[PDB]
């Protein structure tokens, strides 16, 4: 019951899926061959980790996951990598020609040739569920598959599964690791198309993750492997309530009630602490109060923006490890004085959850293994700054129609560009309206 | 509860129709774009036949 | 999986085409007999982009050699790596073009074009996922310019959804083979503007000035110029041949480089002709450009930078940011983040580290203005027009070619003067 199906789309989605599922296996004691010695119920069960893993008769714990890419290079590495025995071959779907950083190719030209197979394979996972809760879609904004194919898939999932919940992990583009000039186009197009099909989207700004790896982990030139191992820690904190059980554990959907005051205002800001190297964590234990105070330091946010210049509509703290409520309440009382402006229509309390399962690190990684960690999910108007930066780059290029011929040549019309941009303009205006005081 | 069912079905219906509208409009535009490209290349072939014919008349 | 079909047409095209295969076979550890004797698995990971695998673990270049005379191709079969080409992929005529674009495009070349297309289809049919085509030719000759632009048009009819890339050699009076070269160049540009997705402008005037002034060669030969072409062609194709994520195929490169379909003529750059700051600075210098254009006379639409060798990626990131900030005036504001950088660990042969520059600059109009000036200096007096009207052409087709290249320059000037606000 309460199963969750993960869908990893495109290079970014797939490679982040590698990091997350490896981390999950480490957290649950699952070996690269899917065997879990601590699991005594063979073939099935109703344990908390079964929301993310199905079980075979041979004792294999299989991710409830689908990996889809329009080219085979990235998923072939999964088919031959360390966890190749973890996935059944039909969960790894590849094409031959990618979308060439073109949203139109991912949504139409190339993506329409594989969408039926992908939906068929998703249906096979859903048929194994006794009470499917929803989907988690992992994708980049900037790539042609990550943007175009994800939009096509989200539209088709709404049809085939109704209003069943769909959550997104979206990679917001950063120039330090960007691979395409048209990424602002692909970003605006996929956001407009998915907006009414997504219930909750966690944006990850590559530049924010890049700066965190450089500043806190002392990595001179972070790679995707550096970024993805950090991203998986946040993803793990968010999903930990689904995969583990505990007396003080608060279900993610219960946070979601507080995080989404209106259907379109569904973009939580995520902040994670502590991100610290082994060298600095040695003989330096970070308390509940220290990691909580780091959640309000803007340099620890997953999206570059300034909540100090915005209003809060919700604040959720997701603790994991050695954490008791007495310390949390004390730490929160300190922050409410030294730091947090709410809109006048929303209660100012902080919603707290604690999973006592301690954090895990991947061997050979750069993160220190700490005794306690915290992910803050806040709903702040300041996240609209990330839409503004993206919409400004869109406007600069589109006013000259730069690169638009690559999209028209694949069947798109200029009307879709202006329609998508006007949706973003209304979205920015929506984030302003929710912050204005009542009359 | 009847209203909740109707709202969910209307959402499914509107989404299925918008998507089919887009996929059909996109198929025609890309085919029209390719048909115009081939027609320009085929007019260059007709011009090549007139060049070789003009030389034959010299 | 993603294959490129290579075509070389005419004297210049077969010459620089052979030099291209010699250099990349060396980098991929391929001997003239087609066998692999390399030391790094990174050489064979993307070997299928330019090589077919045959019986006996042989690697045969996916190349098609075309010419209207057997003179140049007979030396290719006898030169180094001459036995590595597929013998059936040699398609040569006898009559020749006589440095006449009309002969290569309409008469002599059209009689041979069908036999070339038969080899194109045979190579394309065995491709797991054809990327597109790349052509090496000159624009000042007859077979490369005339039959080259003809082959481009005919291939685009059967493969309209594939990328068409050309390495086009621009004529210069400093290496002039004949006098009707401004006619052949203008007629070829008229075609390349409509039927190619991306064109590297290998300007002979720039190659000569580099050999003479920089390389200190008082009497540069065609072999000295082609050594610059081989080093340039090896650079711009690095991202296609080695594992990477930036401009790794022809279409992603076009999407990053071509903001408007007609403005697809790139300025190549190479360095050196040694630290990362010096390598970056020389890479953006006008004296290192393979086209006779000063980039500081225009503005950059898009740029692809490729660094090869072992170096600090942190230092490369800083130096590429440094050159954009200190020279922001020469990058259009309405295209944010228009400079992309790739790094490959395998350097070229004989260098610790090198850099290759691919630029879409509005200053390329200086090259098209020079050829248009040499064109109008002859067309206004109807000089040498009997070479072309005798094959069936008319003065109307010459004027249309002149007007289209003049429109290309106007369009490059339009976006040079365009502002964000
Ligand atoms: N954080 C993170 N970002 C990535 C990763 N891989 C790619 N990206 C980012 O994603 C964007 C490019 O999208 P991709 O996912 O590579 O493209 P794609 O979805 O495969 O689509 P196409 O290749 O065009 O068909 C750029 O912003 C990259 O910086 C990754 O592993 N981790
Ligand atoms: N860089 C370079 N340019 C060449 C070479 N051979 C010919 N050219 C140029 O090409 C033009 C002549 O074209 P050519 O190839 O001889 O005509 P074709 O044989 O009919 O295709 C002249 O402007 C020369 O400058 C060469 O080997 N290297
Ligand atoms: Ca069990
Ligand atoms: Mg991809
Ligand atoms: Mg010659």
């Amino acid at each position: 019951m309460r199963e969750c199906i993960s869908i990893h789309v495109g290079q970014a989605g797939v490679q982040i899926g590698n990091a997350c599922w490896e981390l999950y296996c480490l957290e649950h004691g699952i070996q690269p061959d899917g065997q879990m010695p601590s699991d005594k119920t063979i073939g099935g069960g109703d344990d908390s980790f079964n929301t993310f893993f199905s079980e075979t008769g041979a004792g294999k714990h299989v991710p409830r996951a689908v990996f889809v890419d329009l080219e085979p290079t990235v998923i072939d590495e999964v088919r031959t990598g360390t966890y190749r025995q973890l996935f059944h071959p039909e969960q790894l779907i590849t094409g031959k020609e990618d979308a060439a950083n073109n949203y139109a190719r991912g949504h139409y030209t190339i993506g329409k040739e594989i969408i039926d197979l992908v939906l068929d394979r998703i249906r096979k996972l859903a048929d194994q569920c006794t009470g499917l809760q929803g989907f988690l879609v992992f994708h980049s904004f900037g790539g042609g598959t990550g943007s175009g194919f994800t939009s096509l898939l989200m539209e088709r999932l709404s049809v085939d599964y109704g209003k069943k919940s769909k959550l997104e992990f979206s990679i917001y583009p950063a120039p330090q690791v960007s691979t395409a000039v048209v990424e602002p186009y692909n970003s605006i197009l996929t956001t407009h198309t998915t907006l009414e099909h997504s219930d909750c989207a966690f944006m990850v700004d590559n530049e924010a993750i890049y700066d965190i790896c450089r500043r806190n982990l002392d990595i001179e030139r972070p790679t995707y492997t550096n970024l993805n191992r950090l991203i998986s820690q946040i993803v793990s904190s968010i999903t930990a309530s689904l995969r583990f059980d505990g007396a003080l554990n608060v279900d993610l959907t219960e946070f979601q009630t507080n995080l989404v005051p209106y259907p379109r205002i569904h973009f939580p800001l995520a902040t994670y602490a502590p991100v610290i190297s082994a060298e600095k964590a040695y003989h330096e234990q970070l308390s509940v109060a220290e990691i909580t105070n780091a959640c309000f330091e803007p340099a620890n946010q997953m999206v570059k923006c300034d909540p100090r210049h915005g209003k809060y509509m919700a604040c959720c703290l997701l603790y994991r490890g050695d954490v008791v409520p007495k310390d949390v309440n004390a730490a929160i009382a300190t922050i409410k004085t030294k730091r947090i402006q709410f809109v006048d229509w929303c209660p100012t309390g902080f919603k707290v959850g604690i999973n006592y399962q301690p954090p895990t690190v991947v061997p050979g990684g750069d993160l220190a293994k700490v005794q306690r960690a915290v992910c803050m999910l806040s709903n702040t108007t300041a996240i609209a700054e990330a839409w503004a930066r993206l919409d400004h780059k869109f406007d600069l290029m589109y006013a000259k129609r730069a690169f638009v011929h690559w999209y028209v040549g694949e069947g798109m019309e200029e009307g879709e560009f202006s329609e998508a941009r006007e949706d973003m303009a209304a979205l920015e205006k929506d984030y302003e309206e929710v912050g204005v005081d009542s009359v | 509860i009847q209203k909740a069912i109707e709202e969910n079905n209307n959402f499914i219906k509107m989404a299925k129709e918008k998507l089919a509208q887009k996929m059909e409009s996109n198929k025609e535009n890309r085919e029209a774009h390719l048909a115009a490209m081939l027609e320009r290349l085929q007019e260059k072939d007709k011009h090549a036949e007139e060049v070789r014919k003009n030389k034959e008349l010299k | 999986m993603r294959e490129i079909v290579h075509i070389q047409a005419g004297q210049c095209g077969n010459q620089i085409g052979a030099k291209f295969w010699e250099v990349i076979s060396d980098e991929h550890g391929i001997d003239p007999t087609g066998s692999y004797h390399g030391d790094s698995d990174l050489q064979l990971e993307r070997i299928n982009v330019y090589y077919n695998e045959a019986t006996g673990n042989k690697y045969v270049p996916r190349a098609i050699l075309v010419d209207l005379e057997p003179g140049t191709m007979d030396s290719v079969r006898s030169g180094p790596f001459g036995q590595i080409f597929r013998p059936d992929n040699f398609v040569f005529g006898q009559s020749g073009a006589g440095n006449n674009w009309a002969k290569g495009h309409y008469t002599e070349g059209a009689e041979l074009v069908d036999s070339v297309l038969d080899v194109v289809r045979k190579e394309s049919e065995s491709c797991d996922c054809l990327q597109g085509f790349q052509l090496t030719h000159s624009l000042g000759g007859g077979t490369g310019s005339g039959m080259g632009t003809l082959l481009i048009s005919k291939i685009r009819e059967e493969y309209p959804d594939r990328i068409m890339n050309t390495f086009s050699v621009m004529p210069s009076p400093k290496v002039s083979d004949t006098v009707v070269e401004p006619y052949n160049a203008t007629l070829s540009v008229h075609q390349l503007v409509e039927n190619t997705d991306e064109t590297y402008c290998i300007d002979n005037e720039a190659l000569y000035d580099i050999c003479f002034r920089t390389l200190k060669l008082t009497t540069p030969t065609y072999g000295d110029l082609n050594h610059l072409v081989s080093a340039t062609m090896s650079g711009v194709t690095t991202c296609l041949r080695f594992p990477g994520q930036l401009n790794a195929d022809l279409r992603k490169l076009a999407v990053n480089m071509v903001p408007f379909p007609r403005l697809h003529f790139f300025m190549p750059g190479f360095a050196p002709l040694l630290t990362v700051p010096e390598l970056t600075q020389q890479m953006f210098d006008s004296k290192n450009m393979m086209a006779a254009c000063d980039p500081r006379h225009g503005r950059y639409l898009t740029v692809a930078a490729i660094f090869r060798g072992r170096m600090s990626m942190k230092e490369v990131d800083e130096q590429m940011l440094n050159v954009q900030n200190k020279n922001s005036s020469y990058f259009v504001e309405w295209i944010p983040n228009n400079v992309k950088t790739a790094v490959c660990d395998i350097p070229p042969r004989g260098l610790k580290m090198s850099a290759t520059f691919i630029g879409n600059s509005t200053a390329i109009q200086e090259l098209f203005k020079r050829i248009s000036e040499q064109f109008t200096a002859m067309f206004r007096r109807k000089a040498f027009l009997h070479w072309y009207t005798g094959e069936g052409m008319d003065e109307m087709e010459f004027t249309e070619a002149e007007s289209n290249m003049n429109d290309l320059v106007s369009e490059y000037q339009q976006y040079q003067d365009a502002t964000a606000d």
